[PDB]
């Protein structure tokens, strides 16, 4: 190796303090190496080697994923193991929500009973960044793992708690997975 | 050159059904591939596994035949979709543990663009009440 | 003392004008991507007013119009003129319709009767089962009851649908507004593109009818009819009233094309600007024939022979038929709106000569009413 | 102030030089001696600057597309759903310590 | 003759114009300076020792969609 | 009721007229310009003309540091418009041609809502 | 709201057959017009080409799916810089207004059939930004938008689901088959 | 179309002459199947001994928060969150 | 019969042109983690210690106090420099 050119103390690592040599095997070197390319051929070969690597494409959408327990996706209201709603308007997901992408209205159902009229999502203002559901008491609204929601029309993302109930039922067996999975541990 | 690698070229084109059905394979799924029947989904398709490729490709579908090319994203179920994302390790046929309720639906497509499209719309009733005249 | 429709306050005009205030208004635009259908339909997002926009061609055509209104306040609906199960669909909720379709040529899925009159006459007999309030038409200015060409035999059935359209609207709606235009100029305008394109230039001599000294023309620019089409609309009283609707000045072509040409820079040294007469060149009217007879869309440059008898005919405006300024709409004038509107076909910026220093071009000057009985003698 | 200008760090650090062209479009306040004042963030020709606190959180006017005019105009403001602000404000003094101290 | 170009101005200094505010709003809107109002149900009173303003309300309908 | 203050940059109203002064100057001379480099419909009577009124927007300023600041807005836009940073958008918004003069008269707001 | 057939009713069913149309054309115009629809579809569904617009955060994601993972020229789509040569553009962050006359500006230079797919919430309705002073609240309002990926940002495979969904909007789009009633 | 008639839990249809009923023209009215009230309704109601019971509703921290609800009253009594029904009798 | 591989002689080629000892980098099954886990337990806190636990005792935003002057600091009761000097050099 050759000597350094500014003398280093630790805690650091100089990364061009290593001297050009002038010895005649040194320069003779570097002048072969630009008179024939070695540092390009160097290159050129790895390009080469790496075709006989196997491409990581996967073939979507009959190959897919991997994603996590926790992914953020599609919303849905979920229901009680009786298939009552589990919301009861406590309204905490609106209050939380950064984009105050939700909006509730509730009332008494005529048994008495504390539910929503309206819950409308917005997702073309929501962030999927699940305060919602970190904040719901009783787990009403989750971010479903549901991610291929693609709509051609605006008006078809601003979901109200109808889409959002089918949603839940739709799901409702991968939700009850990953809740049974992260519950404990959330 | 071919060192027990055309062998399994034959196995995989020939127990396919012959040219015609290694070529319609290879036609509709730009691969393919050997793997294990995981089971059998309520609608029609077909999930194969197999640990000899990567987290990628270590497990497919082959979607029902009767979409004949318009295949979708979104046709997985619910109960299959988490195994197929690398989700849940359980294939839904050894794991009898998740919920098995009445209401739930089946499943359905991004229907978009379609007659059958969702579309918004108020979820409360009139607030203010008019004056009815008559009475 | 007006009746009222509706007693539903949802269905009631609200807000503070803009996109999103509902006005009360529910339309179909039927023709809606067309020339006036653009203006029209973005007069009345402005507004905030719900439509419904039939179409025929692909939705792509008409995808732009979505920009135009706030969410949901624009909904596209595939029909055709041939089904009228779907155009009961599509007007059994609305309050208003206008009826905007309309070709300048004809078709070969379309003669002018078919598409002009008789579709119209179905469109107005559905909307009045439908119950809509408002019904709104559009003829052109020159309507005759008996039409006669001027330099082509074949040339005046547009004439002839548009008197037909007019007479049996009235009798199948009781109370249409037919306002009555003629010449539209405008951006992406028959009138301008026309006097503008390659195919209906000659070599460089504007060919016209009687050298373009022996017509009156009094065109109205797009959105002062479009302002007017709104105004009306909102407005029930004017209900059952024809509108002649006109520009401010009255013109003649010589002194338009002059200026058109002097607008883009088409006179200056070399491009050499020249006015024949139409009659003395034969050849005019081959390229019509013939530039019809091959195009299998609209034919290039709407060289039509159609085309060629309407910049013949005059505008003849009439008394007592109301006009824009009944409709309180101020007509800003060709010396406003032109020179922009022609500033991207200007060219004929040579090496050889000067440019940049040759002056404004100078406007034109119009036609009064003893100067018109001059001209006519 | 609004309306007295204030001294420049440009003469001294020159790395302020950015930094005062943002607080003049975001506040207002002037600086003297400052090379050139031209505004950093907020787009052309627009007036008021956004971050005081007398100024609402959406702006007075906002842009669209016209067809008539090829062009985009900006126009009055119109929200489709009007920002909800929520009252969260404290009934129950929670810090003592800093109650009387810091008083005149 | 100077404290670095002080000058003699009267305090008022009406900013209007400067300021920014269309004057659509500063000409048909007034504002409604006062302490902000105490919940009914509640008793602790250290959110309305302080001086507030507001601007009166204009309009509010529903979005048709 | 007066305060001993700092300046800004003019000392008393002629110097404010001045600098006032010099920047209608600058915009009279500008005019032509923008006519051509910025292709929109308006023409230099009507930008002059409109210069003329946006002076008279405000006419009974009074303070000599307000107007100073006026002044400092005006020479801003000014560049903005010499070199062409702006945009034939940005430029035309002294007109407000999207939305129509509202209803005025007590009728007209009556019967077109508040 | 429908739902997919069930097993034994898939087994009834034939092919869904290849061109949308179908094939119950009537008479040889229709169905050679067919033919040609299909064709040019095929086409521009095989071959389209975004614009790479993407101004912020949701860019990145326009970048993974570029990258080799979730492998998009693989589709048939390739980043073209110049907007005369791109076909589709995918507005991708937040809409300034500083920026809005500038993405007019840019769609329209783009030539037509341009398809415009607006990812990210920041573009589809303003997003988290969406009650602020200086943005377009969604840029609905500046252009004609056709698909839109929502998510925050979207993941890759969200965004390139959504492209094949444009895919299949480009298959279905009826131009010949149809002016020939027109 | 059906769609665009039922009737939402919450309780809406659109007036037989209503201009928002035109939205639908196209799309459908999504409106569920499954409607709490009667879901509730037909679970029968749990009876229990001690004068006060506990409810979760789901189980474990799959459900809502522990809800005490005492029964000496002569009729039934609701959860509050999950709407399940017990009576000591 | 562990990883889909090239066949030995391009592994070799392949190998060779690197110049370094290659490894693969495409992510198996068996190479990752147990995917399906057991269920964790999260220890509980030294705050969550059942006595002498009191939260006036241990709370810090009741603890900070307002700015100090300096000034008048002094007026209660090696040239200073603001820390130790750093070789930036
Ligand atoms: N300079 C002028 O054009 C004048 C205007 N008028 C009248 O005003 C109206 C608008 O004028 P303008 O826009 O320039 O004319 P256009 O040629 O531009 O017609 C515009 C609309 O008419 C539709 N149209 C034509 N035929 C049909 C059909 N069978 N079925 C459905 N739609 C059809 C077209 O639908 P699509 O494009 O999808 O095929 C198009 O959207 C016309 O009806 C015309 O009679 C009167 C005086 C002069
Ligand atoms: S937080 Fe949960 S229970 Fe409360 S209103 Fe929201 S969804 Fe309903
Ligand atoms: S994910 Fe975040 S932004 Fe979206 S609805 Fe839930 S709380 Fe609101
Ligand atoms: S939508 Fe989300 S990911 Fe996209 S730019 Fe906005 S914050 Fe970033
Ligand atoms: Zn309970």
């Amino acid at each position: 190796e050759p000597k350094d050119i500014v003398e280093v103390p630790k805690g650091y690592v100089y990364v061009n303090n290593k001297e050009l040599s002038m010895e005649f095997a040194d320069i003779t070197d570097r002048a072969a190496s630009t008179m024939f390319f070695g540092e390009l051929l160097r290159g050129f070969a790895v390009t080469l080697a790496h075709i006989f690597k196997e491409p990581a494409t996967i073939n979507y959408p009959f190959e897919k994923g991997p994603l996590s327990p926790r992914f953020r996706g599609e919303h849905a209201l979920r229901r009680y193991p009786s298939g009552e709603e589990r919301c009861i308007a406590c309204k905490l997901c609106e209050a939380i929500c950064p984009a105050q992408a939700i909006t509730i209205e509730a009332e008494e159902r005529a048994d008495g009973s504390r539910r929503t009229t309206r819950y409308d999502i917005d997702m073309t203002k929501c962030i999927y960044c699940g305060f919602c559901q970190e904040a719901c008491p009783v787990d009403a609204i989750v971010e479903g793992p549901n991610f291929e929601f693609s709509t051609e029309t605006h008006e078809e993302l601003l979901y109200n708690k109808e889409k959002l109930l089918c949603n839940g039922d739709k799901w409702e067996s991968e939700i009850a997975s990953n809740l049974q999975a992260d519950h404990l541990y959330r | 050159l071919g060192i027990n690698r055309l062998t399994k070229l034959f196995q995989m084109v020939r127990e396919a059904g012959g040219l015609k059905q290694a070529y319609l394979k290879l036609y509709r799924n730009d691969d393919l591939k050997i793997g294990t029947l995981v089971g059998i989904d309520k609608y029609g398709n077909k999930y194969f596994e197999n640990p000899y490729y990567f987290y990628g490709r270590n497990r497919w579908i082959e979607f029902a035949p009767h979409v004949n090319m318009d295949y979708d994203g979104s046709m997985i179920p619910a109960e299959w979709y988490g195994w197929m994302h690398y989700k849940t390790d359980l294939p839904p046929i050894r794991d009898g543990c998740r919920p098995k309720y009445k209401w739930i639906a089946d499943h359905s497509e991004n229907l978009s663009g379609t007659k059958e499209a969702y579309y918004p719309y108020s979820t409360t009733p009139n607030k203010v009440e008019a004056w009815e005249p008559k009475a | 003392p007006r009746p009222l429709k509706t007693t539903n306050p949802a269905a009631m005009k609200r807000g503070t004008g803009g996109r999103s205030s509902f006005n009360g208004i529910v339309a179909t635009v039927f023709g809606a991507t067309g020339f006036v259908g653009r203006y029209v339909c973005n007069k009345l997002g402005k507004s905030g007013t719900q439509m419904i926009l039939p179409y025929r061609g692909d939705d792509s055509d008409v995808i732009r119009l979505k920009v135009t209104g706030d969410l949901g306040q624009v909904l596209f609906h595939f029909y055709n003129l041939e089904d009228p199960a779907s155009i009961r669909d599509a007007v059994k909720h609305s309050n208003v319709v206008i009826n905007l379709v309309g070709r300048d040529f004809e078709t070969k899925n379309f003669k002018f009767k078919d598409v002009h009159v008789n579709g119209a006459e179905r469109i107005a007999r559905i909307a009045r089962e439908a119950g809509v309030e408002r019904f709104i038409h559009l003829s052109s200015l020159n309507v005759e009851a008996n039409p006669k060409d001027l330099y082509v035999k074949g040339g005046s059935e547009w004439l002839k649908s548009k008197y037909e359209g007019e007479l049996r609207v009235r009798d199948a709606f009781p109370n249409a507004t037919i306002i009555r235009p003629a010449d539209i100029y405008g951006s992406e305008d028959r009138f301008l593109r026309y006097y503008a394109h390659i195919w209906r230039r000659q070599f460089r001599s504007m060919p016209l009818w009687h050298k373009g000294e022996k017509t009156v023309k009094q065109p109205v620019y797009v959105s002062d009819v479009a302002q007017a089409i709104i105004n009306a609309a909102k407005d029930p009283d004017s209900a059952g009233r024809i509108y002649q609707a006109v520009g401010p000045k009255r013109y003649q072509l010589s002194e338009l094309v002059d200026w058109f040409h002097r607008l883009m820079r088409k006179d200056q040294k070399r491009w050499g600007y020249m006015r024949y007469d139409m009659r003395w060149d034969p050849t005019f009217l081959l390229k019509a024939k013939l530039n019809s007879f091959i195009c299998p869309g609209t034919p290039i440059g709407g060289l039509h022979p159609a085309r060629i008898e309407r910049e013949a005919v005059t505008d003849k405006v009439l008394t007592g038929v109301p006009t824009l300024e009944d409709l309180g709409v101020t007509l800003t004038t060709m010396e406003q709106q032109v020179p922009w509107e022609l500033r991207p076909y200007r060219a004929a910026l040579y090496y050889d000569a000067e440019l940049g220093e040759f002056e404004t071009p100078s406007p034109p000057k119009c036609i009064e009413a003893r100067d018109e009985l001059r001209l006519f003698a | 102030d609004e309306l007295t200008p204030l001294d420049s760090a440009c003469e001294v650090h020159k790395a302020a030089n950015w930094y005062e062209r943002e607080i003049w479009d975001m506040y207002g306040v002037f600086f003297a001696n400052h090379p050139d004042l031209r505004r950093i963030l907020t787009d052309y020709g627009f007036e008021g600057h956004p971050q005081r606190r007398d100024f609402p959180l959406s702006g007075y006017v906002e842009l669209r597309y016209d067809d008539e005019k090829k062009r985009v105009v900006c126009e009055p403001l119109e929200l489709a759903q009007e920002f909800r602000k929520f009252d969260l404000s404290a009934p129950w003094e929670q810090f003592p310590n800093f109650r009387n101290a810091n008083p005149p | 003759n100077k404290l670095s170009g002080k000058i003699t101005v009267p305090t008022a200094v009406n900013l209007s114009p400067i300021s920014g505010v269309p004057e659509e709003h500063i000409r048909e809107r007034r504002v409604r300076i006062h302490i902000p109002p105490k919940n009914a149900m509640q008793s602790g009173t250290d959110n309305v020792n302080t001086w507030q303003i507001e601007f009166d309300n204009r309009e509010r309908w529903e979005n048709p969609l | 009721a007066v305060q001993q203050v700092r300046p800004i940059l003019s000392v008393d109203r002629e110097e404010a007229r001045k600098r006032a002064l010099n920047l209608y100057k600058a915009w009279y001379r500008q005019i032509p310009y923008i006519v051509m480099d910025y292709d929109i419909p308006m023409t230099v009577e009507q930008c002059r003309d409109k210069l003329r009124e946006e002076f008279v927007k405000h006419r009974n300023v009074t303070d000599i540091r307000v107007i100073d600041m006026l002044v400092i807005k005006g020479q801003m836009e000014l560049k903005e418009s010499v070199e062409i940073w702006k945009q034939k958008g940005h430029i035309m918004r002294y007109w407000k041609e999207s939305q129509d003069p509202k209803p005025t008269d007590f009728l007209s707001k009556f019967i077109q809502g508040v | 709201q429908q739902t997919l057939p069930v097993a034994e009713v898939a087994q009834n069913l034939p092919k869904k057959g290849y061109s949308p149309f179908g094939t119950k054309q009537s008479s040889v115009a229709e169905w050679s017009l067919a033919r040609l629809d299909d064709l040019l579809n095929w086409g521009r569904k095989g071959s389209i080409w975004p614009l790479t617009f993407g101004l912020a955060c949701c860019a990145v994601e326009m970048m993974h799916i570029a990258a080799p993972r979730y492998d998009m020229d693989r589709y048939g789509v390739v980043f073209r810089a110049s907007p005369r040569q791109a076909d589709v553009i995918i507005v991708a962050g937040t809409l300034t207004n500083k920026m809005a006359p500038a993405l007019r500006k840019v769609y329209d230079q783009m030539p037509e059939p341009r398809w415009v797919i607006s990812m990210g919430s920041c573009a589809n309705g303003g997003g988290y930004y969406h009650y602020s002073y200086s943005v377009v609240r969604g840029c609905d309002r500046i252009i004609p938008v056709d698909i839109y990926v929502p998510g925050c940002p979207p993941t890759a495979e969200a965004l390139m689901y959504g492209v094949l969904q444009l895919q299949k909007k480009v298959k279905r789009m009826k131009t010949l088959q149809m002016w020939y009633r027109k | 179309r059906g769609d665009i008639e039922k009737v939402t839990h919450t309780g809406q249809v659109f007036d037989k002459e209503d201009y928002r009923n035109a939205r639908f023209v196209n799309a459908k009215r999504y409106v569920n199947e499954n409607w709490g009230i009667k879901l509730i309704e037909e679970v029968p109601p749990k009876e229990c001994t001690e004068r006060v019971v506990f409810c979760d509703g789901g189980d474990g921290p799959l459900g809502h928060p522990k809800v005490y609800i005492n029964l000496d009253k002569p009729g039934n009594h609701i959860c509050g969150y999950c709407g399940l029904r017990f009576v000591k009798k | 019969a562990l990883r889909r591989d090239v066949s030995p002689l391009i592994q070799r080629i392949r190998a060779f042109l690197l110049g370094r000892e290659h490894n693969l980098a495409l992510r198996f099954e068996d190479g990752l983690a147990d995917r399906t886990q057991p269920q964790p337990e999260i220890p509980d806190g030294p705050s969550h210690l059942l006595s002498a636990n009191y939260y006036c005792q241990r709370d810090g935003r009741r603890e900070v106090l307002p700015p100090i002057d300096l000034v008048e600091q002094q007026k209660q009761l090696k040239l200073p420099t603001p820390g130790k000097v750093y070789a930036w050099d």
